[PDB]
């Protein structure tokens, strides 16, 4: 299970009253397929977990037996988006990673701890040309940790434990984190720039009508 | 001739009170951006007010410097 | 975690039957479940004991 210290709810920013009664967001043409309209479940996620936009995020779990908590997990794991949502990035990259062959990438296949190959294993003999792709695997040695945008919202996460020497169980959970922090981006056409040349030559222009206001009395 | 009339200008009491009205709008605005509620709701406010202050303040100090080469250093 | 059981609540949902059949072992669920029945206002005395 996630660890879920200070959650959305309790504080000033959402209402775990609102959030039973079909609590829901959308999507502004931006995560995948368009305008995605989700109802929350809150009989499952519960009062989600709250990330400020801003500081590389890697979530926090901890392995339970018998009912009672059993330690930290601290093996390797992925995470991945159930909606579509796009907005998010890893922090670091197949060259910076400590792997010697082409890691595995989401994109490719779902994921498991049977099908997951490590990269740190030195294999040369099908990876002999690869790019600094980015790397997905969350823990274990690498000090990988998630980057989120500008979308200002709850995500809803499927964490899948993918070391498979760790146990024979497929380890996985769901889980909803709410990010709080960017703002609208709208620079659009008008740039920095390209806005004190057109705002000072608005004002010479009031000096250029001035010249005439001085010469004509 | 365009030197005069633009000093002229410089001690406009139109002037001084555009540049004591533009600093204190900035004031109250930079005030109202400590909280990430009134930054979100009114945000184009809060963009295009801050390029309209810095655009004043660069073209008062441009034309400032323009009335006058070397002086214009002497003043604190 | 949810809004616990009441007097009220129980009069409101079985009114015309008498107070010593109103509330009940049959009828009695925990607010403890978290997933049991809703999450009505917090604050509140709490009746069993
Ligand atoms: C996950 O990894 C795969 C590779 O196993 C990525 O696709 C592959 O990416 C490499 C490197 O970009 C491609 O090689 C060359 O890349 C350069 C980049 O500028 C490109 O200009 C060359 O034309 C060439 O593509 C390789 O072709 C490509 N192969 C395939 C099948 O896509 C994939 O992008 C990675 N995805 C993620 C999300 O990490
Ligand atoms: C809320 O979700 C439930 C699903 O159990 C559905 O029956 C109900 O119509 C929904 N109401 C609204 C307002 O979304």
């Amino acid at each position: 299970v996630v660890q879920n210290k200070i959650s959305a709810c309790t504080m000033g920013i959402l209402n775990p009253v609102q959030l039973q009664k079909n609590y829901t967001y959308t999507i502004e043409k931006e995560a995948y397929d368009d305008d995605l309209i989700v109802f929350y479940e809150y009989k499952d996620l519960g009062c989600p977990r709250l990330v400020y936009y801003d500081k590389p995020w890697k979530p926090v779990v901890e392995l339970w037996k018998n009912g009672i908590v059993e330690e930290i997990m601290n093996a390797e794991y992925v995470i991945s988006e159930i909606n579509g949502l796009v907005t998010y990035s890893y922090s670091l990259t197949a060259a910076t990673a400590n792997c010697r062959s082409q890691p595995q990438n989401w994109s490719t296949f779902l994921w498991n701890r049977e099908n997951y190959v490590s990269c740190h294993e030195d294999n040369k003999d099908n990876p002999l040309l690869w790019p600094n792709v980015e790397y997905q695997v969350l823990g274990g040695q690498t000090n990988n940790k998630i980057i989120f945008g500008q979308r200002n919202g709850i995500y809803t996460f499927h964490l899948s434990v993918v070391d498979p020497y760790y146990s024979y169980c497929n380890l996985n959970t769901i889980f909803s984190v709410y990010v709080h922090g960017a703002l609208p981006v709208t620079k659009f056409q008008p740039l920095l720039t390209i806005l004190l040349m057109v705002t000072t030559t608005l004002l010479t222009a009031w000096l250029a009508y001035a010249i005439p206001k001085q010469l004509r009395s | 001739e365009c030197q005069a009339y633009f000093r002229k200008v410089i001690k406009s009491t139109f002037f001084q009170i555009v540049m004591i009205t533009t600093v204190t709008t900035n004031s109250f605005l930079l005030v109202l951006g400590t909280n990430y509620d009134i930054q979100f709701e009114f945000f184009r406010t809060f963009e295009v007010s801050e390029l309209f202050f810095v655009s004043v303040y660069v073209c008062e100090f441009l034309m400032k410097v323009y009335v006058d080469p070397i002086t214009y250093w002497k003043d604190g | 975690i949810n809004e616990a059981q009441t007097w009220d609540s129980m009069i409101e949902e079985n009114p015309d039957i008498p107070l010593d059949d109103v509330w009940g072992p049959q009828n009695y669920r925990p607010c403890f479940s978290y997933a049991i029945g809703k999450p009505g206002d917090l604050g509140q005395p709490y009746e069993i004991l």
